[PDB]
């Protein structure tokens, strides 16, 4: 993938994650906890409608028949309309196969983009308490309870209060 | 050791395949199609003012034929034509039948307007046949007089009616010319002078001579012609006997939609699109049911499905 | 977007930047100074001329008339000519909507890349001498007067010149 | 408090909406129009040679109608069309009207050959009339010649036309048939004898009986002269055997190399420079697209239905 | 100095240039083109039974010109037609000629179906012409006969031949209509009386009346036959109405099945296969797209105004 | 470019690598190397191989002769089929031509992406025992002899049993 962390960095997805599309799994002391997050699970439904929008749609074109079901056409006419007919039905299955598969390529990028934002957005909270494992995971090198895991989920993680602690654990 | 925070995304157990720019397999957690495949074999009339002819050619309701009686006259913003519908009590066909047909189907109804014809004593217009048959009994094309002499070996007298064009818009005017096969037929329904038929106007002129297998178990035919008649134009028909003659003209008013299908109505569904088999009445971009289709559609395409992406790539456990 | 920089962890843009489309803003002992960055600029700039080339265009075929303006035309192939006219113009509005939208979608996300190439490269110069802010900024360890921050600024900022000083400061 | 350097961009107050693939209102610092919806109302006709025909109708100029003295003949790389033009002073009309016309306004020139068509004695060649004035008086078609006999009464002799094409090119040559609405009128110009019409070459055919009867009288004539038109190819003839009521061609036209055919009431103006025309008048623009009409003609941009299409020329506006 | 550790791509000293949304000029390693600027000057026929019509016209398959003598029946799936074939030794054009040539170019072969139709004693149908010759010797149409007066002079009598379609499929009946040159040669041919040809079937009306009058010789001839058709159905009935006038159908065509039509100059080679043909010959390329010709016929790359547009396969060259 | 590694901080391609697209070369005690790398290269080519299964085809509808080349067609229906085959003509040679560069675009920014997704495998492979150079290297502050060296590019690098070691080296 483009942005190397969906199929990448990220062994897999996580099957028990029903709540949102991106998110969090915790291990400290205290045990285990499990949270999806909703600005990069949103920012990516949200950019997936509007394509919905878009493609999920028809022309306002008033179309007539000029070919009889039910009666002969002259043979040159009734020609000249299957030629005009095949020639814009291969544009238009042309043009189909093109969007769909540019947009689908599209998709599984934006996604793919939209994890890699959130693990950056972590990685750099953590600043220097933290070490990247390489898995898509951070190693925390000083006691993080529960609140202090929130934090970093909300965004509210100050990494000064755990520097002095975390750099000792970090150097030896 | 230390403590651990781990980011991921979701799955799902059983993904979609779909088709990007570089892979032809490529499982993703959701996706939705683009292309309908299914099709309603109904005509989806709700909303509409429509006229299901059913038996009825939309020729023959210009020239009144027995199974059009219900149709003469209307307003509608969509037509329905059906496969074998009757154009035809007494056979023959139209001068320029394929190119009448189509403008009937782009109208929004018909009005007639009386021409107010009237003949003398000697000729006899109300002339009935077998063929047409209407209200249990011989009759005849309802828009149109069959005049046939009242003495029945005597000469057919010089007739010319005139019609003048009283309304602002374009009238359509209808007739023809009777010829039995052999003279022998000729010569006693109209008398034995060699006769014809030319009708006169601003633009249109034309004569006609009345010169194969049987159908309805007629030996005569009528071959039909028409032509548009201009607002405030005239347009006399000199005749000496043997052409059926025009009683009433019709009116297209404005524009309609045109269906051509085998399928039955519904009422309770809705619809923008039609064709030969159905209605098609989907919110997506692209459909494979028929090339052939009427009013504001989906594109044909050659493709059973196109799935479209809804999500990230399914990456199971 | 995409890359994460622009409507992402820079939380805005600077409207006082009127002399570049990135660019700098510094803080030291002599004060708050701003400048912009030339080639990451035109790099931007330049791909966005290229669009305009190719797409600010029309084809050079000439196409005669097919339909009278001051007459009625025949009644079979005018209904021919109106739905050809129609599925063409159903075409060109379908590769228009789409063209615009796709070049927009790319036009934004290569701006957001630029603006992330800039970050990356700068990051990779200050090396152990800085620290990431998370809004886009570098806390440097040690005195960074005008000459420092315009060798950074100029892509000629030597970390191993401040490195044990800053390393000490880091550490603390 | 260390020192800090931060990265940042640029941003606007006046930011412009633009569509992409994912949202429908993006705020973008800069966007530019590819849908144009101006258009001029002046036929721009800058390094063009062109013609403009004005009262004249393209048909009107192989029959030489009066109001078409002035494009007999002549080359041009562009020919202009006006509403309601003269092609018929004398009321009739032209059988395949609408292929005449489109090959004219297609074609780049017009060269005229003499057919050499002589007449006897008992022909009057130079018959008039009061609709087609030339001069302020009476006249007839330039290239057509209308065949009466001499002695009013008489009939018409049995003469027989024939023209050559010796040229490498096509001709194409024109002929009336005179439907007179009355009996006095035909007999008295060409006679009591019905009239037979024949036409023949290699490659047309064709035989005209005139019908007689009471027309709307139009231009102050009840009568009608209807045209028929062939092309006589490279080394053939054409013959015009004839008992009465012809309106043979003293010439022959040669529609000569290729050009554009505009149909528009707008103006010329020969200080500006274009390549595409609709009845509106121009369209100079280096946009891609336009709204303005489906029916163009030349190098024209696409038409789309869309007011505007706004193509972002800058990054996501984000303000403070 | 410490231990590194280098990642990098690959280079190409000679790279290739490519467009991309935002660079007319951008070096890559390598590329591929898919406009196909070449074609074999050849009809690539192999695994397709086909027929080289040479000389043959498709409409004298028909009527049974001299020229299509080997090409009366047949069976095919796909047929080649070659610039100035004859249909007509005799001259003449066939109604809607166009609509049938493509129909018989549609088909993937040619049946015949005897008419059976039979004539008096006062008609003769053997009537040959030195415009057709055949076998050193004067003749006609192998599936029509000239219908004339056995008496010079002498009225042709009111005949009626009808062909009933017994077959399960529809039949593709033609028959000629002879336009004398001369008052004289119509006289001695079909009579002075008044002729009229009606042709009538459930499906099918129409009357016609041979014109008659001077024109120019083709292959030493004034007179001429034109051609006409229609598509007879199963078990429906065609019945020809006529007193002197009619080149009558001894036998009837039906057209079997789908074949491709080609029109090309190019000569047969039947050791490459193809799907798609133009004038010019075979285009054999699995690329998208083509420059070739916009008229094309088969499974083709779609024409575009392109000399190349090359598609990159390989990332930027950045060489040493 | 996009991703900023090919024509970006590596600062050129090496025409002497032959048997791959991307690849390591590496400098110690022992001498010099180079070697290509499998799965990164393998996964650029995947993609190309994709994009010209796709593009290389045509589309199997048979179409039929509506312009005769031996004989004159009627004027007023020529000139339609002139007009329509000239339309459909201009929406194919517009259509390649966007087909193209946008395919083009998506290559050149593909293969810049696996560069960089390679650079950030080795990058938190390495983790503390190493230093980004900011041209594409990796300053390593231990002694990595050639199984050392073939253990970066085999992903079997434990990052724990030179850290020891590594970190002194950098704090020096
Ligand atoms: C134009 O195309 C249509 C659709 O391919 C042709 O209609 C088919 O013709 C034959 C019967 O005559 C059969 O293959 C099918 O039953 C028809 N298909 C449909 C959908 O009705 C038609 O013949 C073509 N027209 C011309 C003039 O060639
Ligand atoms: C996939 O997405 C659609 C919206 O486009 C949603 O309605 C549907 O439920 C989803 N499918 C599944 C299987 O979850
Ligand atoms: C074609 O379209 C024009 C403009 O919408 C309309 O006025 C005209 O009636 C149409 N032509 C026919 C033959 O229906
Ligand atoms: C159509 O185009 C062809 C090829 O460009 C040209 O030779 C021909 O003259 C044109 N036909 C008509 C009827 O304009
Ligand atoms: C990968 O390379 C390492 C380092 O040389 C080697 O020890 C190991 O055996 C390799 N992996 C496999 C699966 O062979
Ligand atoms: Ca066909």
């Amino acid at each position: 993938g483009l942005f190397g962390a969906i199929a990448g960095f990220i062994e897999n997805g996580w099957e028990g994650m029903v709540d949102g599309w991106y998110g969090f799994r915790h291990q400290n002391a205290q045990g285990t906890g499990q949270a999806a997050d909703y600005k990069s699970t949103q920012a990516a439904i949200d950019q997936i409608t509007g394509k919905l929008n878009r493609i999920i749609k028809k022309t306002n074109t008033e179309f007539e028949s000029i070919e009889s079901e039910f009666s002969e056409i002259d043979h040159q006419i009734g020609n000249v309309i299957n030629w005009t007919k095949d020639s814009i039905t291969d544009i238009w299955t042309y043009q189909a196969e093109l969007l769909v598969a540019m947009e689908n390529q599209h998709t599984i990028d934006m996604a793919d983009s939209e994890m890699l934002n959130l693990y950056e957005r972590v990685r750099k909270q953590l600043r220097q308490n933290a070490e990247e494992d390489g898995k898509g995971c951070f190693e925390i090198y000083h006691a993080c309870d529960d609140s202090c895991m929130e934090s970093i989920r909300n965004n509210t993680y100050d990494h000064s209060q755990y520097r002095e602690e975390a750099l000792l654990n970090r150097l030896n | 050791d230390p403590d651990k925070i781990c980011l991921g995304h979701h799955a799902v157990a059983n993904g979609t395949i779909v088709k990007t720019l570089t892979n032809e397999q490529e499982e993703v957690t959701n996706a939705t199609e683009t292309v309908e495949s299914t099709s309603l074999n109904r005509l989806c009339m709700k909303g509409r003012n429509h006229k299901d002819l059913g038996n009825c050619h939309p020729i023959g309701m210009l020239i009144g034929t027995p199974a059009c009686d219900l149709h003469l006259t209307g307003t509608w913003d969509t037509l329905i034509e059906r496969k074998n519908a009757i154009a035809y009590c007494y056979p023959g066909a139209t001068v320029n039948e394929e190119a009448l047909r189509q403008k009937i189907m782009e109208s929004g109804g018909i009005s007639k307007i009386n021409t107010g014809f009237t003949y003398g004593s000697s000729i006899n217009s109300a002339g009935t046949t077998k063929a047409c048959m209407r209200n249990g009994g011989n009759s005849f094309y309802a828009e149109l007089k069959w005049l046939v002499s009242k003495n029945k070996g005597q000469n057919f007298p010089q007739t010319t009616n005139t019609y003048r064009n009283a309304d602002t818009a374009e009238h359509l005017i209808m007739w023809g010319i009777h010829h039995p096969s052999s003279t022998q037929e000729k010569n006693d329904l109209y008398g034995t002078q060699s006769l014809s038929i030319s009708v006169g106007s601003s633009t249109y002129k034309n004569n006609f001579v009345p010169v194969r297998p049987q159908v309805n178990g007629q030996s005569g035919r009528i071959d039909f012609h028409w032509t548009l008649v201009q607002p405030g134009d005239k347009i006399t028909f000199s005749h000496n006997g043997g052409l059926i003659a025009p009683s009433r003209v019709s009116k297209l008013i404005g524009r309609g939609l045109g269906i051509q299908s085998e399928a039955p109505i519904d009422n309770s569904c809705e619809s923008k699109c039609f064709w030969r088999g159905g209605s098609i009445n989907t919110r997506l971009p692209f459909q494979n049911l028929s090339p052939r289709t009427v009013g504001q559609c989906p594109k044909y395409v050659n493709k059973k499905s196109l799935m479209l992406a809804t999500g990230m790539r399914n990456v199971p456990e």
